């Protein structure tokens, strides 16, 4: 039964972790954007990988 | 006055630079003003990039 119950809800937690992972992933897209633009230095393109890692 | 450019008692052309008073306390505000427009252009022209 507790094997059910995980079945049962952990695709809804999976589902909100890759959504999470992806949200993170394009928001390091965007702080890679605005570095080779030139808007920001190096290192908030470090904390930007350090969140997506 | 540094130097008169015209002849005297000719014809001058509508625009024509008569005299040169000199531009050394108006060129050195010039420069400040050129360097405050060399950085916000940069900072527009990225902008205008990052927008999109």
């Amino acid at each position: 039964a507790d094997g059910l119950a995980a079945r049962g809800t952990f695709t809804e937690q999976l589902q909100a972790q890759r959504d999470l992972v992806k949200a993170s992933d394009e928001y390091y897209q965007l702080a890679d954007k605005r570095y080779r633009t030139g808007v920001d230095n190096y290192l908030t393109l470090l904390d930007a990988q350090r969140s997506l890692f | 006055i540094l130097k008169r450019l015209f002849k005297e008692g000719s014809d001058v052309k509508a625009g024509q630079q008569l005299y040169q008073i000199d531009p050394a306390t108006y060129e050195a505000d010039y420069q400040s003003a050129q360097a405050n427009l060399a950085s916000t252009q940069e900072q527009a022209q990225r902008y205008k990039l990052l927008v999109a």
